[PDB]
């Protein structure tokens, strides 16, 4: 388990903390949403790739086609929210607070 | 015949294009099915040698399995020249 | 799976490529191949009860293969071993391993 | 005239040219006058290898015919 | 230099991937990760995954150019934020840095990180395989036989990706 | 006359890989004894490397099995020259 | 904590819309140089347009005052910068029916013959900017190698090649150079292969109607109210010409016929113009 | 010797674009019946250097309300990533011999649009925002032709390794047999670099820059080269797709030859073609490509997966 | 258009008042009415078939 | 069979600027190469040609001198060096040099 | 020697400047109609190396053509000042030269001098697309003879 | 090693033109040349408030479109199977899911850029 292991782990791990600290931004949130798909592209692309699990080729193909159909999920959110109440700082939302 | 040949006019008339798509759309998928080249298709791609022909132990009674590759006996693909 | 309909149904939809020793294209054998076959004719129809503790070399040898972290840690030994040894003078790399 | 627009062409394709002419000369100079052995899959380059080692020089290019065995 | 690339361009891809994670303004967060999607490109490519490098390469580019096509578009703010503006981001940012920049210290003195699993830096070279592939690349036909041997998934895929388009219209459209 | 050409081509790829199958015995047959060699060298090094330690027999397989493994890339260059190790591993890869 | 709504939908919150607004000019090179068109837009769609002019109010109508009636002449060749003796031509009109009095017949002749020669220097100018703005730089320069043809002819006669101070109340300033027909003829000759050079590459190209057709579209009485003339008029149904029904000078004796469109777009008016343009020549 | 190989390629690519500018306003003009550029040397052999010298030279600034970081980066963005283009075009030996050349250039081709933006973006102005968010919807949607047009020509192909295609069309022209997705291709071809049936991105006539909005001297002259070279080389690439040529191993200096005057041939018509349309306005040409271009392209696809399969043409892998 | 001039004078040798018609001052006040609902991109079009030279205008 | 004469006429030119040396001058100074009969010379230098089949606007020319009045024309022509007589001729104000 | 080498590096950017000037169109008026009559294939500003360029950004040299407005004033100072600034003026016409015809005009004012600097005065009314390609040839002249680097090595 | 070196030239090539682009030329600049340009008169504020456009719906459609070329990409290397068969009724199913797509996108306003 070499050090490029600990690399993108390590880095996944700044994904799902930078995700859940949402700061003043949806938009930023979501890029935070995408970039733990990097890493899980990535490490899962070494995987099948050092263990010659040829078939299995086609699973980082398969997390990217439902990478973006999220992506576009997110946005088209996004949209609404910025829209309807101006920008998208995840703060103007607590209307359902009750 | 008088419905199906005034629509067809009249989209050869205002949408070209989308006429023209439909059509060589409908022929990508008819003909492959109809075509007789189709299985020469697989017998190029079953022929195509990518991996070794590992030998197989001879135990006797194998009178097909060649002892030698210019031997007569096997799958001789000399339709592909004549193809 | 909870509800299996292609046990029932007699088809395959995923049961191609749940392990690396199934057929893979142009018989394209994985890296630990071997390994895992030993594994899977080892445990089938055992139970994972029975299969945990007694097909356990088995895994073990093909956990191994597909991380080699023995193997790669008896090769950091060696290469540790040598470095300090080759850094104080002892001895020196014999000339087939230089060129 | 039109004639007058062709030294625009002239001067961009002599430049043009020089690509292609420089990294075909380039490859034949590097490599003993044959071309580049390309390798595009595991196969070619095992073959260069083998170049490389049997060649006692570590040219993959210097190549031995029947000589080399005997 | 040039020991073995893998380090080295996944600390970059790391890096890249602080900056984003840090929640600066939109479109400073797609620059962050698309230094390190395009450096992972690199990382998978060194590792012989040639098609798949720049498969990642080509879609999420054109993924997160309508990321921040969107941001620009409604989400862009009157005063945009920076790497340094706010001390949070500053904050947010300077520890990721400072995070990674030790684990990576912490990684390469001893050689045995026993962080959550087992890390042991020796070289990402080591792990490759001695073997050839014949006149094909495996990469190659493992993500051709999507059509021959994953039929099934080439169902649910396609027909989730048009069931995308539908919801993504149904979302939006509203009223 | 694409499809001509094609199935020419094709032809020719044929004979390409006949080719190519003929010499496999030879490069199988030199690579083994290689590999093997590589292997000896570095567990003679081994022994001479290590003989102070306080327990390090020489060539224990670490997999309980007593069939062959195919052997790890590292095992075979590890103490081989930096070169060697570029060469190998990303010697395919990197030569475009 | 406010109880929440009873159709569980809240009152909208503060408008949000923002429409960015900008100004058009003047330095915009499509904008005449002179615009400062400012525009409130629906993020891309114009919502209202209100063209701030003014850019170039130069004191014409009050200098005019302190001048002479023959002093006053060469300010109509400089406020529209194309039709030079057709501008002239209205103010000559005017004195001459304040003073009743009629110019010579071959005057008459040769203000008409000069007006449609303007007609079409503003017709050529017009198009080409037309496409210029639009897009399509290359018919800019051909028929503009003609505007210097009759740049010549304007100088030849007058003596500046724009600003002739031609036409004047009672006639015009002399008579013409020896030989100027023989070059109108020639000039002449050659300009319906022009008109054709110009209209082939824009009237079916499917790029230019699908950039003006349908675009600009006005009706019939919202052009009479909104004070519309010419070819505006013309271009949308509505036949009126005033070379026809209240005939000047000696314009009941030519024969031409006015190109009325039918849809009234932008490219109708484009068609308009160039068929304006050839039966110009029919009056040449 | 790589070094040699990569300035070799370098010199004469920034010459190449450069003397571009000379044969396009000396071609422009002759087709609006001026004469172009004679008088800063015999023909106007030396104004572009005359333009060059003076745009390395002349007052640079950044804007008052610019983000200097973002400013600076995209005229290096533009640059770079027209230059490592070229690399694996296989003028008759590819410099570099790319296993997936294609995929490569359709990576970096979608990446030379963030420069555009980023520069419309950091500039902080009205018309650079407007033509900075005009530019990135005009490409990506023509990307979505451009990748699929790219795929069903390379059907016959067998791969996506650049080389090849001297080898695919060395009896008959590829254009023979995908003339129509070779319309689309060079319509998208237009499109993607921005010239002038849709040179909306600059869009001077309704939005005066957008390809530099407060660019100057030196940003001025990468975003200029950086589109000036995409020009030779999205025509060198439909030269090297389409219009093979006859490739002897022993004489690579014929193929460049004939490689060179296809490029210049085509080239020619990217400028002809500037000065003969007007100006597509923005659904226009974005109705264009999804609405028209995009449902031919799916057909003719569909055509071209079937069509080795009927006719048992199925090219070689390898 | 209609260019014309309304000129009022009083016996003397100076006009008293030369009002100059515009034929584009109303045009470009319908410029407005033309330009509802079409995209800015044809806002051109729409002043390039409006014939608006700015010097009559501005008079 | 006309390209042969196009490119003889072409190699004329040479020959019709006083040798290849007065080739290069004409064309790094006046830039054009075309010869015309000389039709007359002014006191300051100037030679005027004229070539009646070129089409009205370049059927007739001027080399300006190198040296007028203390001051080097050579690559530093101007409009106005030309004297007021033969400036009616150029101008095609008049068809009597 | 170092002056000699001053000398032709002065020469070489003054060769550069005035082989490419770039007008940014300043249209206002009529002298506007006879500066594209300059554009125009007759005279064909392009082949003098000096072509029509947009955006102020990436312009050298004003060409006012035009009376100049008090309204517009403002506007003609803001895009002289944008201009990176190896950059002359060029004043067509007599109403931009001094006010012209309307020098006399209550919103006219007399003279674009009194907003920008002015290079070389074009004058007529309007001047002909000739007499202006000889104002821009005077400013080629005018550039030929700046010591930038000559004044710069004797500071 | 070949690829990292045209990389490193490329970039190094286009900065040392920036270099000299910024350096060579002197600067004499004051605050009304930094001032943005809105063609003459002064800007009203603007250029970082929310701009929306409208192809917003065709521009998120595009990612989806975007990931079905991702999905046909491997087509070249697909044909080389030995069951064509299926791979061809598969290819052409995906080309038919991104066809009614597209068309089911167009009927409802879809393609229509928002007023
Ligand atoms: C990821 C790493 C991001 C690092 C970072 O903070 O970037 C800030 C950087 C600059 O932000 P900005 O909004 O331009 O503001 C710059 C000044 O604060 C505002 O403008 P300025 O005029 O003050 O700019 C000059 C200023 C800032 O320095 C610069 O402008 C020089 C270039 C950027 C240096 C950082 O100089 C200094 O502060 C002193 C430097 C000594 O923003 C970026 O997006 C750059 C990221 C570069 C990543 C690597 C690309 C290869
Ligand atoms: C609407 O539509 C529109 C368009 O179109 C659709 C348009 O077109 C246009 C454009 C307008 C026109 C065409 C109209 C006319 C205008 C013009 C012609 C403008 C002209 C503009 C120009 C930029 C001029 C171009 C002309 C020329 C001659 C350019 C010439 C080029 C050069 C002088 C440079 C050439 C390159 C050189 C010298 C490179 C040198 C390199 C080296 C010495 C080596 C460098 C590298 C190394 C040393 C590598 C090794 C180093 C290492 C490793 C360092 C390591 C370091 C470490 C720290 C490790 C517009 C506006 C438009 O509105
Ligand atoms: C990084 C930096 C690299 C620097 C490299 C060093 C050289 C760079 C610039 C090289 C050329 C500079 C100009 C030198 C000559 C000059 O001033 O010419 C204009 C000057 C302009 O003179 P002028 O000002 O009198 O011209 C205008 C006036 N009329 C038209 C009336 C003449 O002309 C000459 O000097 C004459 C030169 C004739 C030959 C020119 C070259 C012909 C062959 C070209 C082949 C292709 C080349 C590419
Ligand atoms: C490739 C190009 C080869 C030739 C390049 C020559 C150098 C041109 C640089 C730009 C002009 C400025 C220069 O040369 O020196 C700056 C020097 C800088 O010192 P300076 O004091 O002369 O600067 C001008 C005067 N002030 C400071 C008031 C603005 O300026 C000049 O030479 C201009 C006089
Ligand atoms: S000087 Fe004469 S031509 Fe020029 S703008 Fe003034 S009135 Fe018009």
């Amino acid at each position: 388990m070499p050090l490029v292991y600990m690399n993108i782990i390590m880095a996944f791990a700044i994904a799902l903390a930078g995700l859940l600290m949402y700061r003043s931004h949806l938009m930023s949130s979501l890029l935070c949403l995408e970039g733990m798909m990097l890493s899980l592209f990535i490490m899962s692309t070494l995987i099948i790739l050092n263990t010659h699990f040829t078939l299995a080729n086609m699973m980082p193909i398969i997390l990217l086609v439902f990478a973006a159909c999220e992506a576009a999920l997110g946005l088209s959110l996004l949209v609404m929210v910025s829209n309807t109440y101006g920008t998208d700082y995840v703060q103007n939302l607590n209307l359902l607070q009750c | 015949a008088g419905r199906i040949a005034s629509f067809l006019k009249n989209a050869w008339a205002k949408e070209p294009v989308l006429v023209a798509s439909f059509a060589i759309g409908g022929l990508a998928i008819i003909l492959p099915s109809l075509s007789p080249y189709t299985n020469y298709a697989i017998r190029i791609n079953r022929a195509t040698p990518y991996n070794y022909p590992v030998p197989l132990r001879d135990d006797g009674n194998m009178p097909d399995v060649p002892s030698h590759p210019q031997d007569p006996q096997g799958p001789s693909l000399e339709w592909l020249k004549n193809l | 799976p909870f509800f299996d309909v292609q046990k029932r149904l007699g088809l395959d939809l995923d049961r191609w490529m749940t392990i690396q020793s199934a057929e893979q294209p142009h018989k394209i054998p994985g890296r630990c191949h071997a390994f895992e076959k030993e594994w899977i004719e080892c445990a089938h129809g055992i139970g994972g009860i029975r299969a945990e503790k007694e097909c356990k070399i088995e895994f073990d040898d093909f956990v191994e293969c597909l991380l080699r972290q023995k193997t790669m840690k008896r090769l950091s030994a060696i290469k540790r071993q040598r470095d300090k040894l080759i850094k104080e003078g002892k001895y020196t790399p014999p000339p087939h391993h230089l060129g | 005239m039109w004639f007058e627009i062709l030294p625009g062409i002239a001067v961009m394709a002599a430049c043009l040219f020089i690509p292609g002419m420089a990294t075909a000369h380039i490859h034949k100079f590097t490599n003993g006058g044959k071309e580049k052995r390309v390798a595009h899959f595991s196969y070619q380059w095992n073959l260069m290898e083998r170049d490389r080692c049997i060649s006692g020089v570590n040219r993959y290019h210097v190549t031995k015919g029947l000589e080399n065995i005997d | 230099m040039t020991m073995y690339i893998a380090f080295i361009l996944s600390t970059i891809f790391v890096i890249g991937f602080v900056g984003f994670s840090s929640k600066p303004s939109p479109i400073y967060g797609g620059l962050g990760l698309i230094v390190s999607g395009g450096v992972g490109c690199g990382i998978v490519l060194n590792f012989g995954g040639s098609f798949l490098g720049l498969m990642v390469f080509l879609i999420y580019l054109g993924g997160m150019l309508v990321v921040f096509g969107y941001t620009t578009a409604m989400a862009t703010e009157m005063y945009p934020e920076v790497w340094v503006s706010n001390k949070t981001v500053f904050g947010a940012f300077v520890s990721g840095l400072m995070m990674e920049f030790c684990m990576v210290y912490y990684a390469l003195k001893e050689e045995e990180v026993e962080i959550i699993f087992k890390f042991n830096g020796l070289g990402d070279w080591v792990i490759y395989d001695t073997g050839d592939s014949g006149f094909f690349s495996e990469e190659a036909m493992g993500i051709a036989a999507l059509y021959s041997y994953g039929t099934w998934l080439v169902i649910v895929t396609g027909w989730s990706l048009l069931i995308g388009v539908v919801v993504i219209m149904e979302i939006t459209r509203g009223n | 006359s694409m499809m001509k050409w094609n199935r020419e081509r094709r032809r020719l790829q044929i004979e390409d890989f006949e080719a190519r199958i003929a010499l496999m015995p030879l490069f199988q047959a030199e690579k083994d004894r290689r590999v093997l060699q590589m292997l000896r060298e570095n567990l003679e090094e081994e022994a001479i490397i290590m003989k102070d330690v306080p327990d390090w027999k020489v060539g224990e397989s670490v997999f309980h099995t007593t069939r062959w493994v195919t052997p790890m890339m590292g095992e075979l260059y590890g103490l081989r020259t930096n070169e060697e190790i570029l060469s190998a591993t990303y010697g395919f890869i990197w030569y475009t | 904590w406010k109880p929440p709504p009873w159709n569980d939908v809240d009152p909208p919150k503060d408008t949000l819309v923002s429409n960015l607004t900008l100004n058009f000019g003047p330095q915009h090179p499509a904008a005449h140089g002179v615009l400062r068109l400012v525009m409130e837009l629906s993020g891309e769609m114009v919502r209202k347009c209100d063209p701030h002019i003014g850019l170039l109010h130069r004191g014409t109508e009050k200098l005019i005052e302190y001048k002479t009636y023959l002093q006053a002449l060469p300010y109509f060749d400089r406020l529209d910068y194309v039709s030079m003796m057709c501008n002239e031509q209205a103010y000559s009109l005017a004195v001459e029916k304040l003073l009743n009095i009629q110019p010579p017949p071959r005057a008459q002749w040769i203000r008409v013959l000069f007006g449609e020669i303007t007609r079409l220097l503003n017709h050529i100018m017009a198009v080409t900017t037309h496409a210029l703005d639009i897009g399509a730089m290359t018919p800019f320069f051909w028929m503009f190698e003609e505007r210097e043809k009759m740049f010549e002819f304007y100088e030849r006669v007058s003596g500046a090649r724009m600003h002739a101070a031609y036409i004047r109340p009672g006639g015009v300033h002399q008579d013409l150079p020896l030989g100027l027909l023989d070059d109108i003829y020639e000039f002449s000759k050659n300009f319906s292969f022009r008109i054709d050079e110009l209209e082939e590459m824009l009237t079916n190209n499917r790029i230019w109607r699908n950039r003006t057709v349908d675009i600009g579209v006005v009706t019939a009485e919202d052009a009479l109210n909104y004070g519309f003339s010419g070819v505006m008029l013309r271009g949308s149904g509505i036949q009126w010409d005033l070379r026809k029904t209240q005939p000047y000078d000696v314009y009941d004796q030519v024969e031409f016929d006015v190109p009325i469109g039918s849809r009234g777009d932008c490219y109708d008016r484009y068609l308009c113009r160039v068929e304006e343009m050839r039966q110009s020549l029919r009056i040449i | 010797m790589f070094m040699i190989n990569i300035l070799s390629l370098i010199i004469p690519i920034l010459l190449a674009v450069a003397f571009l500018t000379l044969v396009e306003r000396k071609v422009l003009g002759y087709m609006q019946l001026r004469k172009g550029p004679n008088v800063v040397g015999p023909y106007g052999l030396l104004q572009p250097i005359a333009d060059a010298l003076k745009l390395v030279t002349k007052e640079p600034l950044r804007p008052g309300t610019s983000s200097i970081s973002m400013f600076i980066i995209a005229p290096i963005l533009g640059l770079s990533l027209a230059l490592t283009m070229w690399v694996p075009l296989p003028m008759p030996y590819p410099l570099i011999n790319m296993n997936l050349g294609v995929l490569f250039m359709l990576a970096m081709s979608s990446l030379a649009v963030y420069s555009i933006l980023w520069s419309g973006w950091a500039s902080n102005s009205k018309y650079a925002l407007i033509g900075a968010l005009r530019a990135v919807a005009q490409t990506i949607s023509y990307e979505v032709t451009l990748a699929i047009i790219l795929l069903s020509v390379l059907l016959m192909n067998g791969s996506y390794t650049l080389s090849t295609l001297i080898t695919t069309q060395e009896h008959i022209w590829m254009i023979f047999t995908s003339w129509p997705l070779a319309m689309m291709w060079f319509i998208s071809t237009l499109a993607e670099t921005n010239r002038a049936p849709f040179d909306l991105t600059e869009g001077e006539s309704e939005l005066v820059s957008g390809f530099n909005v407060e660019y100057a001297a030196g940003p001025f002259a990468m975003f200029f080269m950086a589109e000036y070279a995409n020009i030779i080389m999205m025509n060198a690439f439909t030269a090297i797709l389409f219009l093979g040529a006859s490739h002897d191993p022993h004489t690579p200096e014929l193929y460049t030859i004939n490689f060179v005057l296809k490029t210049l041939a085509l080239t020619i018509t990217f400028l002809w073609i500037r000065a003969s349309y007007p100006r597509f306005r923005y659904d226009q040409l974005m109705h264009l490509l999804w609405k028209s271009f995009l449902p031919l392209t799916l057909a003719l696809c569909m055509w071209h997966i079937s069509l080795p399969i009927m006719t048992a043409s199925i090219p070689p892998q390898s | 258009g209609e260019f014309g001039v309304y000129l009022v004078s009083d016996g003397s040798s100076r006009p008293y008042r030369c009002k100059i018609k515009a034929p584009g001052f109303a045009h470009l006040a319908g410029l407005d009415k033309m330009s509802k609902g079409h995209m800015l991109a044809d806002v051109v079009a729409i002043i390039g078939t409006q014939d608006i030279v700015f010097g009559e205008v501005d008079r | 069979m006309e390209l042969v004469q196009v490119l003889r006429r072409g190699l004329q030119q040479v020959s019709g600027h006083g040798g290849l040396r007065g080739y290069l001058r004409v064309l790094f100074r006046a830039n054009d190469v075309r010869v015309g009969t000389l039709v007359g010379e002014d006191k300051y230098g100037n030679k005027y040609y004229e070539d009646n089949k070129q089409f009205f606007g370049r059927h007739r020319w001027v080399i300006y001198t190198t040296e007028m009045n203390g001051r080097d024309t050579f690559w530093d022509v101007d409009g106005s060096m030309v004297p007021p007589e033969w400036h009616r001729w150029l101008h095609c104000m008049t068809d009597d040099p | 020697r170092g002056e000699y080498v001053v000398a032709k590096l002065d020469d070489l950017v003054n060769w550069a400047r005035r082989s490419s000037l770039w007008p940014m169109t300043f249209g206002l008026a009529c002298c506007a109609v006879e500066m594209m009559h300059m554009a125009a294939p007759r005279y064909d500003m392009d082949r003098f190396g000096v072509v029509f360029r947009a955006s102020p950004r990436q312009s050298d040299v004003m060409i006012v053509a035009g009376t100049l407005t008090n309204k517009m004033a403002p506007a003609l100072r803001k895009v002289y000042d944008q201009m990176p600034e190896p950059r002359y003026v060029v004043s067509m016409g007599s109403c931009a030269n001094g006010g012209g015809y309307y020098h006399y005009s209550y919103s006219v004012v007399r003279g674009c001098d009194r907003i920008v600097p002015v290079d070389i005065y074009v004058p007529g009314c309007p001047p002909t697309a000739e007499a202006l390609l000889y104002g821009i040839l005077q400013l080629q002249r005018k550039i030929k003879r700046e010591k930038r680097l000559r004044i710069w090595y004797r500071r | 090693m070949n690829i990292m070196l045209t990389l490193l030239t490329n970039v190094t090539l286009a900065s040392l033109l920036v270099l000299i682009a910024f350096w060579l030329p002197q600067l004499n600049a004051y605050s009304e040349k930094t001032s943005p340009y809105e063609c003459g008169f002064d800007p009203m504020g603007s250029a970082r408030l929310p701009f929306s456009m409208k192809f917003f719906l065709v521009a998120i459609t595009f990612l989806l479109f975007d990931l079905e070329i991702a999905l046909l990409l491997p087509l070249p290397w697909a044909s080389q199977t030995n069951n064509l068969k299926t791979m061809l009724t598969m290819a052409l199913f995906l080309l038919i899911l991104l066809a009614a797509s597209l068309a089911y996108e167009w009927t409802q306003k879809g393609l229509e850029w928002a007023e």
